């Protein structure tokens, strides 16, 4: 039986599986059948002979999402006063991509991440954390989480700016997209 | 009606839930082929189309949730369809 | 309306989709780019352990808060630690 | 105390009717009431075993079919002599 | 009451607040007994699970919050809090069969009729946990065969 505790490289493992997931993130055509191999994998991965290996791939697929964004963030913030329309391009695509990527890890996130994810009812009422840690989140939380930390924190001051000041053109009477700027609000 | 059916061809297995002619006419829906070219055998025996639930002789006791009744089914083959068998799954060892 | 299952052994069978939706992992792997159009394969699930599941799901699918005994689901001795395998990869 | 369990029966049969469309989710209009035995003071047992119409039977299994779920434990009494509908 | 429930409160013989909550609570007096404090109350365990206790505790009997409520004596008394402490407790995922030492399995030692009942309106029926049943009844090697988590979950059945 091919679903036996074993023992497989980590390494190469992971070399085949980011070339799906950078397709896949960039909400890119990927092959029906290569998908279906790279769900297996994960629980390969996650049931390995010696001992588990979830921890690594977790802060791997983190360092990997850090880079994309950190890629992204000097695309953006390199062109000036063409953020707006840039903002919706890639944010359509990081969301679908984030979507996708939190159903693709299913079974990480059921049988590993939520045994040392905190309780929402102490993160309520009970506090008491005060730790120098980031305990264990779902998948598309530390996606969401991050992209708040690493992008929009820097550069907020001047997209407000010209949000405001095209409500001014707005009450001119011209009727900029209303879509795109709709969809930046919705994304606060 | 209410009868747990399984068709096996090679290959092929169906699963469905009052006469043969109704499942050849659903079987024929499911896989775009004419029903008069098909054909069921019952333990090696045609089955004339038309033949109610009735006059099949097995009912809730036979289609069971768990093991529910199993047919074969000959698909045609050139003129008609005889001899065609399901290659039996592989066993545990 | 129908979806396909194709097991490592190669026998592929065809169930009602709102049948195989009951499991979870079977849900998630129709989401995301494939799409499928629907047929899925599984590389290393053999064919009868995968026959048995699908008579779980209709078996499920027939009682559902039904009145009365619920008949038990037989089980096959030797299977019995395949099926417990096989739980996991399917999340049912 | 017996006058206090009248009025909260309007309450509860408002509720019991309220919570009696979920897991259906006829032919006929179907309006109808669910009271509690224990309050109401309706404690004339039907001596006769009224035949419920074939066209009203439908939605007697329909009513019996769902007061199990949601209603866990409890059980129906039909004073049909009181029940009423158009013909 | 969080802080109190994260150290482990536990008795000498094992119980927790949920188990002493459930149960007959037997030293009430002092006026603590009357008009006050009914014991196997339902508005004190609410709160316990809202602040976040955990669910299946396990019991040095393996009663589990949940073989407790079914030895609950009379059921019509206080029928109705029976009621919602069982939806409650079925609430936030404590697992419906568990057994410890011998198999005492909460239908069987249920002993109260109607309560019976109550509890198969709950149950959701698993592939896992039958499967995990049927090879229980069995004797089949489970060391290193399985995966580790499952070693834990065919060993709760
Ligand atoms: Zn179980």
């Amino acid at each position: 039986m091919s679903l036996k505790p074993r023992v497989v490289d980590f390494d190469e493992t992971w070399n085949k599986l980011l070339t799906t997931i950078k397709a896949v993130v960039m909400l890119e055509y990927v092959e029906r059948a290569t998908w279906n191999d790279r769900f297996s994998d994960i629980y390969a991965l996650c049931v390995a002979y010696p001992e588990p290996l979830g921890e690594r791939l977790y802060t791997e697929t983190k360092i990997f999402l850090e880079n994309h964004v950190r890629h992204l963030h000097k695309r953006v913030l390199e062109s000036e006063e063409q953020v707006l329309v840039m903002y919706h391009r890639y944010w359509e695509e990081y969301s679908k991509g984030a979507d996708y990527m939190d159903c693709l890890y299913r079974y990480l996130n059921t049988q590993f991440i939520k045994k040392n994810k905190l309780t929402e009812a102490d993160l309520q009422y009970g506090y008491g954390g005060v730790d120098m840690n980031e305990p264990l989140m779902e998948i598309g939380e530390l996606a969401l989480d991050m992209w708040r930390k690493l992008m929009v924190e820097p550069l907020q001051a001047i997209l407000i700016r010209m949000l405001l000041r095209e409500i001014k053109n707005d009450r001119g009477g011209e009727d900029p997209n209303q879509k795109v700027i709709h969809g930046v609000i919705n994304s606060f | 009606m209410d009868v747990f059916l399984m068709i096996r061809r090679h290959k092929t297995t169906i699963f469905t839930d009052s006469t043969v002619f109704e499942l050849k006419r659903i079987v024929e829906g499911i896989l775009k082929r004419p029903p008069d070219e098909q054909r069921l055998y019952k333990d090696d025996q045609l089955l004339d189309d038309g033949k109610t639930l009735g006059e099949c002789g097995f009912t809730s006791q036979t289609a069971r949730p768990q093991a529910p009744a199993t047919v074969g089914l000959a698909f045609r083959a050139d003129d008609t369809f005889e001899a065609l068998c399901i290659e039996p799954f592989s066993s545990p060892p | 309306m129908y979806v396909k299952l194709i097991s490592s052994d190669g026998h592929e069978f065809i169930v009602k989709r709102e049948h195989a939706l009951t499991s979870g992992t079977i849900k998630a792997m129709l989401s995301g780019p494939g799409q499928f159009a629907n047929e899925v394969n599984f590389r290393e699930i053999p064919s009868h352990v995968l026959s048995k599941v699908c008579m779980y799901f209709t078996y499920k699918v027939r009682y559902t808060n039904s009145s009365t005994e619920i008949p038990e689901f037989p089980i096959a001795p030797e299977i019995a630690l395949e099926l417990l395998m096989a739980a996991n990869f399917l999340d049912c | 105390s017996k006058l206090h369990r009248m009025y909260t029966d309007m309450s509860v049969s408002a509720d019991l009717n309220n919570k009696f469309n979920n897991f259906i989710k006829l032919g006929i209009s179907f309006q109808i009431y669910v009271l509690q035995a224990g309050a109401w003071p309706l404690t004339q047992a039907p001596s006769s075993t009224f035949a419920i119409p074939q066209e009203l039977e439908k939605s007697v299994q329909m009513f019996e079919l769902f007061y199990s779920q949601h209603f866990s434990g409890r059980k129906l009494t039909w004073l049909h002599y009181l029940c009423t509908g158009e013909v | 009451i969080y802080n109190l429930i994260h150290l482990d409160p536990r008795t000498r013989e094992g119980f927790t607040l949920l188990h002493l909550a459930v149960n007959s609570n037997t030293p009430v007096d002092d006026f603590h007994t009357n008009d006050v404090c009914s014991f196997p109350n339902a508005l004190v365990t609410k709160l316990l699970l809202d602040c976040g206790a955990e669910v299946n505790a396990v019991d040095n009997e393996g009663n589990s919050a949940l073989h407790i409520i079914v030895q609950y004596n009379r059921p019509i008394s206080d029928f109705l809090t029976l009621h919602s402490i069982i939806i409650s407790l079925v609430e936030a995922g404590a697992h419906t069969d568990m057994t410890n030492k011998q198999n005492k399995t909460p239908l069987d030692k249920s002993t109260t009729g109607v309560s019976e009942i109550l509890l198969k309106t709950q149950m959701k029926m698993s592939l896992k946990c039958l499967a995990a049943r049927a090879v229980r009844a069995n004797d089949i090697n489970y060391q290193d065969q399985i995966p580790r988590t499952l070693e834990e979950f065919v060993g709760f059945h």
